[PDB]
């Protein structure tokens, strides 16, 4: 009788924990889909704008982020520039001098973008992209993605998705592996 | 130069957690500061006492000083500074689980064997352009998560760096957000 309600309120456990993985696949694969349906579309709408923008500059930078390959570090040649029409002046490492001419003429581009590793935890590119995270509502919004160019914002789409993905495969791991335990306990409380 | 003073960051960014204790914090977000946090200050930093994880990431630090008055620091991240030398980590050394320390300029790893508990080194983009560096870094016996994508030496190697990662050290366990192969150790039998 012991032994049966330790199953059940552990069998609770489990149900939890399984909605919780449940609600993350979803959320994942809203973002990955939509990063995979873009296919080289806008990536040859890039490859043709050849001389971009200060403001896709950045949305390729946070994509390159995630390639881990010749990122630009500190505060240097980095100015201010102008967002839409008011006058506003803001402090950004700036986009890459020379990291874009190297990764636009590689034709893998698609294939570097297209495949990605599953249960990447990217601590490392994470903490880097941290300062995008709370800056991301001025610059990175959709609204002023979309602006600047369509491509832009499937990047700007493409860079955040994968993002989103990764926390979501960060909240599946740490949350399905409680019920992976959880549901052992069980297991082994049902045979007792 | 007269950019950042770490108080001064500090106060900003204790204001921005709007947390009564200015050390009972687990984790010190002081990450992407502007202007940067040039060199760290011990006596400010000295106060984080409960702090396990403090993200100094993205800013222009020069140097690692003041592990000292640190008691409960488990991951340490200090990625995309300026650092050249891994030194001053003594009195973090009892502690230290992982050291994200990515896009820097640390050509050598010498300072790195004070580590005795550390778990996960990720070092990437970084100077590293001899395996020699290795043979030193082999003294960590709780070494299992290792990241040597972007350094110098990878790209001198000419041959997988996942394959040729593993046979390296026999320690680690994960290396390039790989996991452990059956695969991966046989193509390291038959390169050594």
């Amino acid at each position: 009788k012991q032994c049966e309600i330790q199953a059940e309120q552990i069998s609770k456990e489990k149900e939890e924990a399984e909605r919780e993985l449940e609600a993350a696949l979803p959320a994942l694969r809203r973002a990955q889909e939509a990063v995979d349906s873009i296919e080289s579309k806008d990536i040859v709408e890039l490859k043709a704008n050849k001389k971009p923008l200060d403001i896709i500059k950045y949305i390729m930078d946070a994509v390159l982020v995630f390639f881990k390959a010749r990122l630009i570090p500190i505060q240097i040649e980095e100015r201010v520039f102008n967002k839409k029409e008011g006058k506003a002046v803001l402090f950004l490492k700036e986009s890459y001098d020379e990291s874009g001419i190297q990764t636009l003429g590689d034709m893998n581009f698609m294939k570097k973008l297209k495949e990605f590793e599953k249960d990447s935890i990217n601590e490392e590119t994470i903490e880097l992209l941290e300062p995008y995270l709370n800056q991301s509502e001025d610059w990175f919004n959709d609204t002023f993605a979309t602006k600047a160019s369509k491509a832009a914002a499937g990047i700007l789409k493409w860079a955040f998705a994968i993002y989103e993905y990764h926390q979501k495969s960060k909240i599946v791991k740490p949350k399905r592996i409680q019920v992976a335990i959880a549901e052992g306990r069980q297991a082994i409380a049902l045979k007792e | 130069s007269k950019g950042t003073t770490c108080q001064k960051a500090i106060v900003n960014w204790e204001a921005a957690n709007p947390g009564k204790n200015p050390s009972e914090a687990e984790e010190i977000k002081l990450i992407f500061q502007i202007p940067p946090i040039e060199k760290m200050d011990g006596p400010v930093l000295n106060t984080l006492t409960k702090c396990k994880k403090l993200s100094l990431s993205s800013n222009s630090i020069d140097k690692m000083i003041s592990l000292n008055m640190l008691r409960n620091l488990e991951i340490l991240s200090l990625s995309r500074n300026v650092i050249k030398k891994i030194s001053g980590l003594e009195d973090i050394g009892g502690t230290l689980r992982q050291l994200w320390l990515s896009y820097n300029f640390i050509e050598k790893l010498d300072g790195l064997n004070n580590c005795s508990v550390l778990q996960t080194l990720y070092i990437g983009n970084n100077r590293i352009k001899n395996w020699e560096e290795l043979d030193k870094l082999k003294d960590l016996p709780e070494l299992e998560n290792v990241l040597f994508y972007g350094n110098p030496i990878y790209e001198q190697v000419k041959e997988d760096p996942k394959l040729i990662v593993l046979k390296k050290l026999p320690t680690l366990k994960n290396v390039d957000g790989y996991i452990i192969d059956d695969s991966v150790l046989e193509k390291v039998k038959q390169i050594a």
